[PDB]
């Protein structure tokens, strides 16, 4: 799971030599930094179920037709299936604030995202403006340096989705 | 490969919910004592030649059957291959010092080296006191280094402990 | 001046042992292997026959490659010098031989083994390590799965341009996991054993997937031990230093 | 691999010691024999398509079944397998004659030769019989050759005899 | 283990040939060769005993500091582990001449020989040495083509050391 | 082109390795052998063309329907370039001995050997029994070690057409 | 196998695809040119008999020689295993006509051919001319696209043999 | 690759010709003087380091340039490559030295090699100077070497310097 | 020959456009600090051989091996094509610098220089630096001169200075 700890160490393993200064001195930053990630992830965790809620209700807002029957924003099973899916990204971003890289992110989310999205008839652009809309909310929760963390990895989903 | 964060997330996932302030503590433990940690991880680069030199001039002190003619030690082939074993060792030590998890320990090192010694031939019992040497001169250098700021690093000591004491009890 | 006796460390060797453990688990010794057949600039004769020669052996499994069946314009551009070694390999992995006798009749699981044998001389290090080519496989297709070995950091890092590829599994390199070792002995059958289908044609079930999941396995507790000899434990110690 | 000098030597490290007065005069010996050894590789590279053949032609003739449909020597693809085989047999049991040991042979051919066979469903004692027909044609041409001095190369014809029927053994 | 036969032998293999006429030669000319290196071996193995002592005492006569305390020519076990390594080169010259080949020296004391002596402390300069003086003595018990080979394997030895 | 002294360099340069006492005892043998090998040569050089016509009449008189019409014994041109390969490989022969090795051999006559044959309706049995024929005669030309040279290299070629 | 339908399939395989209208248009060729190929299959496997012994004498009769004493053409198990050889060669030419291409033809008999004939002293011409004969008399038992097709095959082991 | 006798075989074949007795009594004469050649050959071996050594001390007594920062032989990296290079031709002329033929040098080692230098801006003219120096050295070792029997070499220690001067002017 | 204006038209046409406004005003300003430039062109002019050889006597000072017997600027012929480069390379980037635009310099001075000088044997880092030199004082030159009008020139020098800086780059 990729992380700052982790890539040095498979770096250090590859090499096949020693924790030296340059690998310590890049740990340090991980390890400076995780007091405004961890910020980050308490204020994400402790409003997800608004976040989720807000974002879910965003894609209807969005995209209206959504909503109406035939449609897959319609009946109580597509609609749970969202608000499920935008708190699985809310997750993982969480985990990637606590983890100190974007591994939980590749590894849960990313690998594998648009095969699974065309298959099952997902737009990613929904998915985009929940967290779009997520990121416009996490404006007001946090600010500095935990406000740039949240940005980062929700950046990095609306990236990893275009 | 796992760290001691990255452990935490995967067993939330496992649950399918968020951080239980429980584990949130306990990793903004691991950030305050990380200094600690770094200094430690550096005391065994900084001695890594000494460390597996000591050990080495040790284990064969003790087992002077290794270094005669018939030994897993001889001839200079072996001693270098035996050499080489205890820096690689030593080397995954210390990355599960800097990780706070033995996993790539166990996964790239420790993963089948016991039936790896065993068809050739290499006495395992000699490796597991070749890896406990190591261990406490290792831990010497953590405990007693060049100009560190004074303070408590036995938590460390015991957990890099541990991971020679698995490579050790993996390899018996 | 005298000599304080030395003859008692010499004595035996305790249960002594001769350079033993490669040929004890027997063929180790033929592959605990000289670098491969490389190729120099104005190559003659000789040493192309040493490359193409030993570059069949090598990537085909040891099977009988029959006078009936050479891949005649592999070694044309080999000879005439346009390709490399490491083009010589790409271009072989490719061809109906190869394609033929490993992939057509191996599961997923079972072709994969080889490639990791034929190519890089090593058993596969992991459960992830199939997944990557397994999935690999199934969007770009057969081509684009047997790249993925030649054309990678470890295959080239390693092989170069002109070495030819070489069993070196049963020697630690650096990143390897513990489970490399045994993990090897099953690919490898001696050097009469050759990977081949012709006893029933289909070839046979992955080997590995029974190795490759075997657990941790916690002998936990554990209490150490000081026996062994007679430890010293008093204070003196320091202090007899100093 | 081992050649008779290389054996005597493996054996003396194992005794951490000089080779032995014995070890040396045999080691004198087969090099007083060597001339005859080299006519007797000899023998062997100079008719290597012929012991071959000459083997082959009589295999079939004792077993007709393995050329009939559901036979292991056919159709032509099995048969171009099992009669490259006999000639990388003969050929083996020449490198050892003029190595003194057998260790080339069981190393890298033997080695591992039956557990393809019964893999294969080749009939492996057909296979045995196959090398002991090579073995006697061998034979032959190092007992009666091209104007080569007289004189007694039994002590050879044995050697040459064991490594035939080392593979034999090691294939039925 | 490298020999004349051996290495002839190897080639064939790779190549799939008899042992040719071309072939034969090679062998023949380590046949033929085998009285010279007997000699020079017969001769090493009489004299091991004092070309060792004379050896390892002139690794102190060119290196005085060596015998002082809390250096590595002092006391019993230095003294006696340095008399052995002599040996063992001795040994695997001896090895050398008898087998028509570098072998016995190439992987019982060349494999590994600069990593081990480095971890230990051990100065090739010692061996060079040690070996200078071998070579010094050894020209009054051989002479002629036993002599020369004698001088290959030692000055191999050398070589290997620099 | 395989020779003694090629080959030991081949085998050194392949290792990145200067020629030891390993290479040169082989090479000793190859200039031991020179001799032998030499008046062989001399004896086949001078004693040459009439087994041409002799080999190339045993063909016909072997395979009698070859000198009859219609066949590829008859004719000028036919008989003409068959003299001329045989000559060939006794041109080669002397090479080879000459060389200490079968590389001449190898790159003139074996290299594509069954392929020509093969394009141009050529029989081995022709040229094996030319060869026959070849070493018979040279029976009673050489004794002793230039015989079993000229064997060699004879018996060499047979094997290559068989 | 190598028929039209195992081609396409290979090559659908190698590129993890599913088959295209590209394969399926190949495919509609082999079950098209059945028919043809099906009535040469027939009439060579009704006429088996006599063409082999056609065949197997016509060697004789081009190469009288063989039927002499000391020759391959002599005896009751020389003539028998002939007859047997050629009766292999019809047999996989109706096997290639039924299944659709040249497999039966590659697998049983071409692969390893020359190495064969080599070791047991079978030249090709003989075999070239049983099937220049069996070629003649295919002339009046097929005409239209079963005579081509019964043709491209025979052609085809002509070709594999020269 | 050649040697004297297979550069022999190439003219003679080029004339659709058996060896000229000419040619015949020039190889002769060869093999005449190979246990001299052996010994040649043997001298170069037997001081390779040294060779390398001390061609390398003087070519930087003479250049300092090298050796300080800008210069071709510095930091440690360049050094070593340069006293690898060193090594590689000092082989290639040891080579041409037992076949009796330049060809191995010309073709694995000096074909391309000035050009492969001006494209990395090492300056030639001192590649030059230190090929010139090994000769020097390197003929001082085949003409006052360990009880060789005495005799005339100079023919030898000629033939040796025209292959240090094939590879000095290639390079330079 | 492209100047400033030249460049924007050819950007235009490319579009198939009347120059945009922008650009329009981008070249209004050239045309209103265009005295300026006059001055700044007329500096280098007005100090030119003085450039060169200020350079020249610094380049010479600092890498005294180009005037020894083997250095490139040895002995007077080439002394004499390397201070001609010298002037040749100033008088591109003055051009450059009345024009506004590079490419003079590049297209008729830069372009292929590299390979001409290492086809020489031309040690492109001292002509690098012979350059970087050249810029110094040329500069000096434009920031300090004979009672011109006091004002701002900084952005005139930076524009000079990526001149010399390009030649530079291009040719190390
Ligand atoms: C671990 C990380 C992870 C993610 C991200 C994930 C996404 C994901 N979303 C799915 C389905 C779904 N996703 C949605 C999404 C939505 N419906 C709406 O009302 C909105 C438009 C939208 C939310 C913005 C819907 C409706 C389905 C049901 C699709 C179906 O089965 O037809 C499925 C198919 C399996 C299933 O039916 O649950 C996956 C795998 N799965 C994972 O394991
Ligand atoms: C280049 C990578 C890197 C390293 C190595 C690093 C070390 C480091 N160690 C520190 C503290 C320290 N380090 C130790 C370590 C020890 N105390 C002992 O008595 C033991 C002998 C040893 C046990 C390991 C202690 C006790 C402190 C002070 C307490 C603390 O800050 O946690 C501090 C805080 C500043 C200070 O108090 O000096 C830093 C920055 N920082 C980095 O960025
Ligand atoms: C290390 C040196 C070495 C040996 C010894 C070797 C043996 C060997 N023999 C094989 C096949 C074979 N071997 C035979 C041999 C025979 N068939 C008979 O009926 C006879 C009893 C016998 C001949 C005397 C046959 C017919 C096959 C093909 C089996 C098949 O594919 O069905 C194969 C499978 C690969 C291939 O077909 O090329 C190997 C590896 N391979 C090697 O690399
Ligand atoms: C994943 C990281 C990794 C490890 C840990 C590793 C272990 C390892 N140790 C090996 C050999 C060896 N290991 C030793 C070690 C010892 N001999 C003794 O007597 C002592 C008890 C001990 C030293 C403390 C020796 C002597 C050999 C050579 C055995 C032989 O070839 O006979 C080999 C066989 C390949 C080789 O020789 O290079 C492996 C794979 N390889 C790896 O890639
Ligand atoms: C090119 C490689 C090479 C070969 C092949 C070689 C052969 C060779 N065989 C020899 C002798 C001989 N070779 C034989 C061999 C035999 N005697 C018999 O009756 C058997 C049929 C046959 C058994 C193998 C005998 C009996 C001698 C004479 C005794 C001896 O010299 O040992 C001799 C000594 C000279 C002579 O007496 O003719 C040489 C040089 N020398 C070489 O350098
Ligand atoms: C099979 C071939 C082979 C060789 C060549 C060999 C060398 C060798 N020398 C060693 C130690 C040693 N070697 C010496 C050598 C010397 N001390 C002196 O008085 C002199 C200066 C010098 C002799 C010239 C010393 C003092 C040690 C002990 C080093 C230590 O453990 O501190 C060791 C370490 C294991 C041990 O302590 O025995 C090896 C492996 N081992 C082998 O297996
Ligand atoms: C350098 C080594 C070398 C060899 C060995 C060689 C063989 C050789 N023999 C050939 C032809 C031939 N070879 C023969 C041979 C014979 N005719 C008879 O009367 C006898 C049956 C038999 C002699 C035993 C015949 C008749 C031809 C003419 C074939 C043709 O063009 O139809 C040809 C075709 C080119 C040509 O027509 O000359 C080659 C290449 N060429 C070479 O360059
Ligand atoms: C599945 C396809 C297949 C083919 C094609 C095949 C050919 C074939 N022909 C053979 C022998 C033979 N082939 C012939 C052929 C002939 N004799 C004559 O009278 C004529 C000149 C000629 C017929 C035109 C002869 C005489 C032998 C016996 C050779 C021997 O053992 O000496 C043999 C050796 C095994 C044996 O003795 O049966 C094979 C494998 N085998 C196969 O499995
Ligand atoms: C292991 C490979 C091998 C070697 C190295 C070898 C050397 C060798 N050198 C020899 C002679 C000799 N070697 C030399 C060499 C020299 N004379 C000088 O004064 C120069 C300093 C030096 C110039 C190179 C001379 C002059 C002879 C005696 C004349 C001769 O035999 O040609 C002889 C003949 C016996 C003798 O007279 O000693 C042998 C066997 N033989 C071998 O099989
Ligand atoms: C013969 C060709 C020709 C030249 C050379 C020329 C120069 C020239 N430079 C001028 C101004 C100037 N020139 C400069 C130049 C500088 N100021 C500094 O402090 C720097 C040291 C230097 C930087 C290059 C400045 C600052 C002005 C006044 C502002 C301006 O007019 O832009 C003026 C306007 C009148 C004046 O204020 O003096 C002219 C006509 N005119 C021409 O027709």
């Amino acid at each position: 799971m990729k992380t700052v700890i982790t890539e040095v160490i498979a770096s250090a393993d590859s090499q096949g030599r020693f924790l030296n200064n340059t690998e310590l001195q890049a740990a340090n930053g991980r390890f400076q930094r995780a007091t405004a990630s961890m910020e980050a992830a308490r204020a994400l965790t402790s409003n997800a179920d608004s976040l989720v809620k807000g974002a879910v209700q965003e894609v209807y807002n969005k995209f209206p037709y959504l909503t109406q029957p035939g449609q897959m924003g319609y009946g109580d099973t597509n609609q749970a299936k969202c608000a499920r899916d935008i708190s699985h990204y809310l997750r993982f971003i969480t985990y990637s604030l606590v983890a100190g890289g974007t591994g939980p992110l590749d590894d849960y989310i990313v690998a594998g995202l648009r095969e699974v999205n065309r298959t099952f008839n997902l737009s990613p652009s929904w998915y985009i403006e929940a967290l779009k809309h997520i990121k416009g909310k996490v404006g007001s929760q946090l600010s500095g340096q935990p406000l740039t963390e949240a940005n980062a990895y929700i950046d990095y989903c609306i990236n990893a989705l275009s | 490969m796992q760290d001691a964060f990255t452990k935490a997330i995967v067993a939330a996932d496992l649950r399918g919910s968020f951080l239980s302030e429980q584990e949130l503590n306990q990793l903004t433990n691991l950030v305050k004592e990380s200094n600690k940690r770094l200094d430690a991880v550096n005391a065994i680069t900084g001695n890594a030649a000494e460390i597996i030199s000591d050990a080495a001039h040790k284990l064969f002190a003790e087992q002077t059957d290794l270094i005669r003619p018939g030994g897993n030690a001889y001839p200079n082939r072996r001693m270098a291959a035996c050499l080489r074993d205890m820096e690689i060792i030593l080397r995954y030590v210390s990355y599960a010092l800097l990780a706070g998890d033995a996993s790539v320990l166990e996964d790239r090192c420790l993963n089948g080296l016991k039936e790896t010694y065993v068809a050739l031939g290499t006495p395992t019992r000699s490796v597991a006191r070749a890896v406990q040497l190591m261990k406490e001169t290792a831990i010497g250098y953590v405990n007693s280094p060049s100009g560190v700021t004074r303070g408590d690093c036995s938590a460390l000591v015991n957990e890099a402990a541990t991971y020679f004491d698995k490579a050790a009890a993996s390899i018996a | 001046k005298r000599v304080a006796p030395y003859a008692q460390y010499l004595t035996p060797a305790v249960e002594a042992t001769p350079d033993a453990a490669a040929q004890t688990k027997l063929g180790i010794t033929a592959v605990a292997p000289d670098q491969a057949v490389e190729l120099r600039p104005n190559f003659g004769e000789a040493e192309v026959q040493a490359v193409i020669r030993a570059a069949y052996k090598q990537i085909f499994g040891n099977t009988y490659i029959l006078e009936a069946d050479r891949v005649v314009i592999a070694e044309s551009l080999l000879r005439n010098g346009s390709i490399s070694v490491r083009e010589f390999v790409r271009l072989l992995a490719k061809s109906d031989l190869y394609r033929d006798r490993f992939f057509r009749t191996a599961s997923n699981n079972r072709f994969i083994e080889l490639n990791f044998k034929h190519f890089l001389g090593r058993a596969p290090y992991s459960q992830a390590e199939i997944g990557e080519h397994f999935n690999r496989y199934h969007k770009s297709g057969y081509d684009a799965e047997i790249d993925s070995y030649i054309d990678s950091d470890e295959y080239r890092r390693v092989f170069g341009e002109n070495t030819v590829p070489y069993f070196r599994g049963f020697k630690y390199q650096v990143g390897q996991a513990a489970r490399g070792f045994d993990q090897m002995q099953q690919l490898f059958a001696g050097d009469a054993g050759s990977d081949t289908d012709r006893g029933i044609g289909a070839q046979p079930a992955a080997k590995l997937t029974f190795p490759l999941s075997r657990p941790l396995g916690v002998t936990s507790a554990y209490f150490p031990s000081s026996q062994g000899g007679a430890a010293t434990s008093d204070g003196l110690e320091m202090f007899t230093r100093m």
